[PDB]
């Protein structure tokens, strides 16, 4: 979670320590207030933009370094 | 973690206060409740030594008799002790006293068996998914037919 | 709040606090300014 | 550590610093409101309700004298003679 | 989990109290300030037994403040949570987010992310609990924990726990 | 896809300690990397496009002659030879019906295990089940 | 966040509060009931005892040169490593402005007041479309 | 005050010394300082990330450290780092280095001559340190050649340059003469090559000090309170030296960055970097000699942190082997004959001033009610009250409050009175009878008076010599007055 | 030492030495602000038990 209004992010075992029986959800003790969530659209589509950026490797040079493995000289 | 590590604190090689190496002391779910009570009482005579110079109905009052002779901040203790009383899952400590007997055989680290103790455990799929620990320590048939016997052993109320 | 954390050693349980004069509170965050790591502890090792 | 109450080596006298700390701590303390062991005649200074205790031999406390080795013998102010 | 266990204090006695029965406050003062107090590193310390055989060997005066300090060892029970075993506890209270589970004396929460996806919160329930096929867990309800998770800031814990998989969920 | 996880893709060029695991449920060529970070939290999916068959790390297993049709079979087989292991021709010993008690064991395996109709193998599946009770009987 | 602190008497609690520093003994009061507030004052005026942003700024500046103990072999090249990033930074004109501004007004025999709003006159606009250049005198003039 | 903690109060009783990993600096900050602003780039508060961001410790006893919190009298500031670009020499270790490397192969990382020779098997009986490396450092200044075996080894066969310093640089010469002057990263680079079992025998400590940790990495950024700033007239908010050179580093580090990413004149480069290096080198220390003074905008130089410790006033024997202290007084001495040996005359006009703080117990409890009825003004009377609970009380601006209820255990800060003894001190004091302690009696005009034979002792006369008073502040203090 | 004469390189020396400094001098208890190990503080003050029982 974060707090944008300190724009500092926490994690999940913060927001239950920071939790509440009455505020069910979370308060920032810095800022007082409600948390966001994180991580969860930018980094997976993130990652997968990568993920074909190692495949833009994988046809080329990982398999000419495996047909460089093969005698390896 | 799970895999039997608690902290260097509860490390297996534990200390007493006279310094020889001794058990770590972990406890069934609810034994745990009997000695408590024990202890409580054992003061609930003692305090009140020094002063002079089903079971679901009884408890609260056997609990809050004692509670008076604690310090009263302690329904919050009485949380584990309701819980204890609630998820209890024996008696009478030759219960676990011949559970206990039957356990310590185990050749097995002592959270786990009282892990076992402390457990609702009907199947023995169970304790090879629930302690993982325990898929290849004892298997289901040593394993069930104490749970076999724990069953009838589950003194219910 | 009542927590107290050494991250970089990710402790939050073996703290404690001393009382020293703040113009030496100021000569370690000098020498550490300098990169001297003045640690101090609290019980003897050598003994 | 912790010289046997037999074997105990050092002077058994006080020494004039074991004397000005004990009548600190013990005027301290007095003035903390601590138990009085002895009768305060009229007096009211801490520091004469503990000169008057150290001289009836009624302050309990017990000096820890540290050896140079860190090894330590323990006296109580109660035994050891004052000049 | 629980644990019996011989640790140690460290305890000052206000100079007021030394008088001839300062032992007494001394035992007084432990547990009435050690029984149900929450430690990062050992945990809930339930209840002080032997009452009887406690050391308290001997107390050295703080040089200013001039109050005694005693080194008392002991030996108690306390519930410790770990990660990785499973524990079971009643609800008590819930959220959107969850439902915070009472163990012992540790108001565990068990946050549905981590328990088994088929029961999204069917907020509907009053008082609010979550209502799957297999089962529907209110808030007495009995429930199966493994805790995946744990926080120990000093007098102080708060766990994580999950139900995902088999014999957990309802009880 | 011969060496490299159909997650990932990673080689086992560019990752040789790469470990292959399958599923019961579904067979699935996949990395341990994956294995793990998919179920160390719990029942969900399996990582593939097109499965949705909730699974769990502890059903996992490893695969030895890659032949996922002859290792179903082969589990078909276990399976069966597990409790269908209750299959009399040595206990039979009737040389025809020791032939036809196997063929028989086999024909009821091959329902299961030739699987391109397998119904009738749920019906064989039924008399599993009550294999699984004539197992017991 | 809101970084913020303010003082007031929890046991009077009134108002924005009437308090007083009583500098002389580190003190801040609560004027009516006269508990210390914070003590621990820090002196205001020893501060500077021991002693241009408006024009330099945040990037700032030191005056780099040669010691006695360095010879010729090292002094110059702080005149030599002191070269590399002067283009970076506009403010050769911002400087060489100022300096020449500097230069003009005092050797215009002006009160040294003028020399500052013309310090400002310049770093104020110091760019615009109108400026675009325009001689770079105009403006200093 | 300060707020109740929960932390176990102990006391130090070790000091472990030791360099710092850069790992350790990056783990301990709190900060990546990268702009060398101070300000908001719009004259308002902070350019976080600049150089004092708030997350560093924060001052103006009006914010809260958004760290750790509020008080600039709580929060003991929290460290902030910088990383450079590229490695450089830590002043104090430049000739600990010259000096090292000339006892290592600088090929393959293993030490020039060993236990194989018959003077290391003399060198590393040494119990000491500081020899150890000394004695051997003799032995392998002179040999050049890793050698490869000499049975009654290890190898890397090459010779082995001779080096100078010549400001802040080590230039090495083979023979092969490849007057090459040394980069650091080579160094850096052979030193993560020593083995533990050698750099201890060196005299290091693979916990507190590796070699590689005399070569700056990373940079620690002292928080606000190490280096503050003179917040004056609203504009004149002058800043500390340090971070003055701190921002002289940060740009002739943040040049440097560049000046790799965009292009590479490799000479410019060598010389940048070689800035940079003088910076940080000043920084720590700008009175190096053979070097040039880093001078201010006032063309004085610029106070180094050595600078701040080094003679009297620094730090050491300025402020903390002694300092300035509260509950003292200074005036003009006379003499009087008619003082007993040990009193001192006290003006009234000072004893009203000095004050001691006494604990309302049953045996005063009345006398001390009287006292803060006459309260500051009037002469045996107090000027606070402190509660139990930590919390004090002016006197003055309570006259309102009026009528105050003391209780056991409370302090009030009485004036001091005759018989409290203070202890009176003449400097020089160059001996221990320059400080003894009197009973003070409280008399009309301002000097002290004090009887006349005790004026040998004090080395004392009148004809303005003046004398020092402090008063102790506790129950116990006063009895080691009284005693001895 | 790093107290009498020549400061810092005194305590560069100690840093690179991994000097362990065990702080029972006068004067490093003096930099610490702690009670020296000197005359009164030479020796500690317990608080007795039996002769408590009056
Ligand atoms: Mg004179
Ligand atoms: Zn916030
Ligand atoms: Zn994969
Ligand atoms: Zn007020
Ligand atoms: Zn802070
Ligand atoms: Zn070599």
């Amino acid at each position: 979670y974060m707090c944008p209004i300190c724009l500092t992010k926490y994690t999940q075992l913060e927001a239950v320590q920071l939790l509440n029986f009455d505020r069910t959800e979370f308060l920032c003790s810095l800022c007082d207030e409600p948390l966001v969530e994180d991580d969860s659209g930018k980094k997976n589509k993130e990652k997968q933009d990568k993920l074909n950026r190692l495949m833009d490797q994988i046809q080329p040079i990982i398999d000419s370094l495996k047909k460089i493995d093969d005698s390896r000289i | 973690a799970a895999t039997l590590q608690l902290g260097q604190e509860f490390q297996l090689k534990q200390i007493n206060h006279q310094g020889e190496e001794e058990e770590l002391i972990a406890l069934n779910l609810s034994e745990a409740r009997l000695v408590i009570k024990e202890a409580l009482v054992e003061r609930r005579r003692a305090f009140k030594r020094s002063q002079k110079k089903t079971r679901e109905k009884e408890l609260e009052s056997i609990d809050v008799l004692l509670e008076q002779t604690t310090g009263g901040n302690n329904k919050d203790l009485k949380n584990t002790m309701q819980y204890l009383t609630n998820f209890s899952r024996f008696r009478d400590q030759e219960t676990v006293g011949a559970v206990i007997q039957l356990l310590k055989s185990t050749g097995l680290h002592p959270f786990e068996v009282a892990q076992l103790g402390s457990l609702a455990c009907d199947t023995a799929d169970e304790a090879k998914t629930l302690i993982p620990s325990l898929n290849n320590k004892i298997s289901d048939d040593e394993l069930e037919r104490i749970l076999k016997e724990l069953s009838n052993l589950e003194t219910l109320y | 709040h009542n927590q107290f954390e050494c991250k970089g050693c990710d402790n939050k349980i073996d703290i404690y606090q001393i009382h020293i004069p703040y113009a030496a509170k100021l000569l370690f965050q000098e020498l550490m300014a300098m990169n001297i790591t003045p640690r101090l502890y609290t019980d003897r090792s050598r003994d | 550590k912790a010289i046997p109450k037999d074997q105990r080596a050092t002077t058994p006298y006080m020494t004039k610093y074991e004397r000005a700390r004990i009548l600190g701590t013990r005027a301290l303390q007095i003035s903390m409101n601590a138990p009085v062991f002895v009768d305060l005649e009229g007096e009211t200074d801490p520091l004469r309700i503990a000169m008057k205790e150290l001289a009836e031999k009624k302050i309990p406390l017990v000096i820890r004298r540290y050896l140079p080795d860190g090894s330590f013998e323990d006296w109580s102010v109660e035994e050891l003679i004052v000049d | 989990m629980f644990f019996i266990k011989d640790l140690s204090l460290n305890i000052t006695l206000h100079p007021s109290f030394f008088g001839p029965r300062m032992k007494q406050y001394l035992k007084t003062k432990l547990l009435e300030e050690v029984e149900g107090s929450c430690t990062g590193k050992f945990g809930y310390i339930l209840c002080v037994l032997d009452y009887d055989n406690i050391d308290i060997q001997r107390g050295r005066i703080l040089p200013t403040d001039g109050s005694a300090e005693f080194n008392v060892k002991y030996r108690a029970v306390v519930f410790k949570p770990f990660k990785g075993e499973v524990v079971d506890g009643t609800v008590v209270s819930c959220s959107q987010h969850g439902f915070e589970v009472q163990v012992g004396p540790m108001k565990v929460f068990v946050t549905k992310h981590l328990m088994p996806q088929d029961l999204t919160f069917n907020a509907g329930s009053n008082p609010p609990s979550y209502q799957s096929s297999e089962d529907v867990i209110t808030i007495k309800s009995r429930i199966r924990v493994k805790i995946e998770g744990c926080i120990s800031q000093v007098s102080s814990i708060h766990a994580i726990g999950s139900i995902k998989e088999d014999y957990l969920g309802a009880i | 896809n011969k060496d490299m996880c159909p997650i990932c893709k990673t080689d086992r060029y560019l990752s040789p300690d790469v470990k292959f695991l399958v599923n019961p449920e579904c067979y699935h060529r996949i990395c341990e990397s994956c294995v793990d970070r998919i179920f160390s939290l719990g029942p969900a999916q399996c990582p593939y496009k097109g499965c949705d068959k909730i699974l769990r790390k502890n059903k996992f297993k490893t695969q030895i002659f890659d032949d996922v049709e002859v290792e179903k079979e082969v589990d078909i087989r276990k399976r069966v030879f597990n409790v269908f292991n209750k299959t009399i021709d040595d206990f039979n010993g009737d040389l025809v019906e020791y032939n036809k008690y196997l063929e028989e064991v086999e024909d009821i395996i091959y329902k299961l295990d030739h699987g391109i109709d397998v119904a009738k193998t749920e019906e064989k599946l039924r008399t599993y089940e009550e294999l699984n009770k004539q197992l017991i009987m | 966040p809101n970084l913020n602190i303010v003082l007031t008497c929890p046991e009077c609690k009134v108002y924005p509060p009437k308090i007083v520093e009583r500098f002389s003994e580190g003190d801040v009061v609560c004027a009516l009931c006269g508990l210390v507030l914070s003590d621990k004052l820090v002196d205001t005026r020893s501060e500077w005892r021991t002693f241009n942003p408006l024009l330099d700024g945040n990037n700032l500046s030191t005056r780099i040169g040669k010691g006695e103990t360095t010879d010729m072999r090292f002094t110059k090249e702080l005149n030599k490593a002191q070269g590399k990033n002067v283009m970076d930074k506009k403010d050769n004109e911002v400087q060489a402005a100022f300096a020449k501004i500097t230069m003009l007004c005092d050797a215009a025999e002006l009160p040294k007041i003028v020399k500052d709003c013309a310090k400002e006159a310049y770093k104020l606009c110091h760019d615009e479309k109108t400026l675009k250049g325009k001689s770079m005198e105009s403006i200093m003039a | 005050g300060q707020q109740y903690s929960s932390a176990p109060l102990r006391t130090v009783k070790e000091v472990q010394f030791g360099l710092f990993s850069p790992e350790e600096v990056r783990a301990i900050s709190v900060a990546k300082i990268r702009f060398p602003e101070t300000m908001d780039e719009t004259q308002t508060r902070a350019k976080i990330g600049g150089l004092n961001d708030p997350r560093l410790g924060s001052i103006d006893r009006n914010l809260k450290c958004q760290t750790c919190q509020e008080g600039m009298n709580e929060c003991p500031g929290h460290f902030g780092h910088i990383d450079l670009a590229k490695p450089v020499f830590h002043v104090g270790f430049i000739a600990k280095i010259k000096k090292v490397c000339e006892c290592v192969c600088m090929h393959c990382g293993k030490l020039l001559l060993d236990e194989h020779n018959e003077l290391m098997r003399q060198a590393l009986a040494i119990k000491d340190s500081k020899k150890r490396f000394a004695a051997i450092w003799t032995l392998c200044k002179t040999k050049m050649v890793c050698e490869t075996d000499v049975p009654s080894r290890g190898g890397c066969g090459n010779t082995q340059p001779t080096i100078r310093k010549d400001g802040l640089k080590l230039v090495g010469s083979w023979k092969k003469p490849e007057l090459r002057v040394l980069s650091t990263e080579e160094i850096l680079n052979i030193f993560k090559h020593i083995s533990v079992k050698d750099f201890t025998s060196l005299g290091f400590n693979e916990v507190f000090s590796r070699p590689e940790w005399m070569i700056l990495t990373c940079l620690p950024v002292p928080p606000p309170p190490v280096r503050p700033s003179i917040s004056f007239n609203e504009s004149q908010r002058g800043e500390d030296d340090l971070t003055f050179k701190l921002a002289d580093i940060l740009k002739a580090n943040i040049s440097l960055e560049t000046l790799e990413h965009n292009g590479a004149p490799h000479h410019a480069i060598e010389e940048a970097e070689s800035l940079l290096q003088f910076h940080v080198a000043t920084y720590m220390d700008n009175d190096i000699a053979g070097q040039p003074q880093a001078l201010q905008k006032s063309g004085r130089p610029v106070k180094s942190i050595r600078a701040r410790l080094k003679g009297k006033e620094g730090r050491i024997r300025g402020n903390l082997m002694g300092k300035r202290v509260d509950f003292s007084a200074r005036t003009v001495i006379s003499g009087d004959p008619n003082l007993e040996l040990d009193q001192v005359g006290v003006p009234k006009s000072i004893a009203k001033t000095l004050t001691y703080p006494e604990v309302v117990t049953p045996y005063n409890i009345d006398r001390l009610t009287q006292l803060v009825r006459n309260g500051p003004n009037e002469h045996p009377g107090a000027k606070y009250v402190i509660r139990d609970s930590g919390d004090r009380i002016d006197l003055r601006y309570s006259k309102r409050a009026g009528d105050i209820q003391l209780q056991y255990g409370w302090k009030v800060e009485r004036h001091i009175m005759d018989n409290d003894p203070v202890l009176f001190n003449r400097q020089p004091s160059l001996h221990k009878m320059s400080m003894m302690a009197h009973r003070v009696k409280v008399i009309p005009y301002s000097t002290f008076r004090l009887n006349l034979s005790v004026t040998s002792p004090y080395n004392a006369d009148f004809d303005g010599d003046e004398m020092n008073l402090h008063v102790p502040q506790s129950e116990e203090t006063r009895a080691e007055l009284s005693q001895l | 030492r790093c107290s009498f004469e020549e400061t810092v390189e005194i305590l560069f020396e100690a840093g690179a030495s991994a000097e362990l400094d065990d702080c029972r001098g006068v004067s490093e208890n003096v930099i610490l602000g702690q009670m020296a190990p000197i005359g009164t503080g030479a020796f500690d003050v317990m608080i007795d038990e039996e002769s408590l029982v009056k």
